[PDB]
């Protein structure tokens, strides 16, 4: 088989200027004697399918714009955009069709390089309405934040929780390019109204030291 | 125009089998290969297998030979992906795709739009809706608690409210059952004078809610 790996696994580059994304392949995917890198790439945006970008390594598809090329031979192939634009934010995928099977790479996401910022923080405590079916759901939002890299820790009266919480992330926020993510720590009404003190701990490199929110139950 | 059409969204149980289709229109249907792709949830495309219509040869990766079948009937242009009994870990997007002209093998050059594939013991439910309360910025929000299957939408205020919003991709809760956040970041001077309501729509459901977000007493 012929096993394909991409790198990076995400990018961030500033808009307008030069994106490389590059694919191994393990074995060659030359095709002798028409000499042709067997080695297609693809672009796929959320929810929708990938698109051919580029084929036979650096021949372009029909109506893909001139600031995308493909290049290298052999084992080794990249893809480059002259200038980032922000229609190009999307998952590159690369593929090699030498053989059977015709194996995809694990996939690079492009993103907008922007300034670091530290995530706004804020803590909220189950609703009463909640409450009354016998659930708690505490959320902890971590917003307008970048790069993504982030870690929140729940701490219930210093106890620290694993396991009982789920939390997910945006996509680059469509106006200043930043992320956020909601964190939710579970718990039966029995065992919220046993703790007193709910406490959510934010790490970011936007912060020089992690940042705590919190509240007391009944207060 | 060439266009690969698949079969709507599935929503399944564990143990049911599944055919689902991809209908090859603007082109011989035979005369080119057609190729089945996994992309499982926030992952990356895999490669299935392909199939000629034109004599049925196919090919199957061997991760997945054994596992689906893969088929066409040429007299309607149509190629074929089914399981005779669904695990949850099917649950994934596929994509029909068509092999490109060139002489050996080609790139995949038209794609189909995806068949989404929910495989769940659940059931359609509804959600329940509560507030996210605010506590000279403030954030507030809803929380769309223990519905299936996916989607649902919220918008802020019938649509007035788009700036500072942010809908949160769900989570799936070890129930079977989805949860999502919805919040807004707000003037904290406004709290007092300006109403903030989240409309929730889960269609699959026909359940629609709005809930009345302030701060509490």
């Amino acid at each position: 088989d012929i096993v394909m790996t991409q790198s990076p696994d995400s990018l961030a580059v500033s808009l307008g200027e030069r994106a490389t994304i590059n694919c191994k392949s393990s074995q060659s995917v030359l095709l002798s004697p028409w000499n042709s890198n067997q080695l297609a790439w693809y672009q796929q945006k959320p929810g929708q399918p990938p698109k051919l970008l580029i084929y036979g390594a650096s021949t372009r598809e029909s109506g893909v714009p001139d600031r995308f090329s493909g290049s290298g031979s052999g084992t080794d192939f990249t893809l480059t955009i002259s200038s980032l634009q922000a229609e190009d934010v999307a998952v590159y995928y690369c593929q090699q069709y030498y053989l059977i099977p015709s194996t995809f790479g694990q996939g690079t996401k492009v993103e907008i390089k922007r300034t670091v910022a530290a995530p706004s923080v804020f803590i909220f405590p189950p609703s009463d309405e909640q409450l009354k079916s016998g659930t708690a759901s505490v959320v902890c939002l971590l917003n307008n934040f970048y790069p993504r890299e982030a870690k929140v820790q729940w701490k219930v009266d210093n106890a620290l929780q694993s396991g009982n919480s789920q939390e997910s992330v945006t996509e680059q926020d469509s106006k200043d390019s930043t992320y956020s993510l909601s964190s939710t720590l579970t718990l039966s009404k029995a065992d919220y109204e046993k703790h007193k003190v709910y406490a959510c701990e934010v790490t970011h490199q936007g912060l020089s030291s992690p940042v705590t929110k919190s509240f007391n139950r009944g207060e | 125009e060439v266009q690969l059409v698949q079969s709507g969204a599935e929503v399944k149980k564990p143990g049911e089998s599944l055919k689902i289709s991809c209908k090859g229109s603007g082109y011989s249907f035979t005369s080119y290969w057609i190729g089945w792709v996994r992309q499982m949830p926030g992952k990356g495309l895999e490669w299935m297998g392909i199939i000629d219509p034109s004599d049925s040869d196919t090919r199957y990766s061997p991760s997945f030979q054994g596992q689906v079948t893969i088929s066409a009937d040429k007299s309607i242009s149509t190629a074929y992906l089914q399981w005779s009994s669904l695990k949850a870990s099917d649950t994934a997007m596929y994509y029909c795709a068509r092999v490109g002209p060139a002489d050996v093998w080609d790139s995949f050059d038209y794609w189909g739009q995806g068949t989404l594939v929910t495989v769940s013991s659940a059931s359609t439910k509804g959600p329940s809706v509560f507030p996210l309360a605010p506590s000279g910025t403030a954030a507030l929000g809803c929380l769309v608690k223990d519905y299936f299957p996916e989607p649902v939408t919220v918008s802020w205020n019938s649509g007035a409210l788009t700036s500072g919003v942010h809908t949160f991709p769900a989570v799936l809760q070890s129930s079977g059952l989805y949860s999502l956040s919805s919040v807004v970041t707000v003037p904290s001077s406004s709290l007092g004078t300006q109403t903030y309501i989240c409309n929730v729509n889960h269609k699959p459901s026909n359940t629609k809610v709005d809930k009345k977000v302030e701060p509490k007493s």
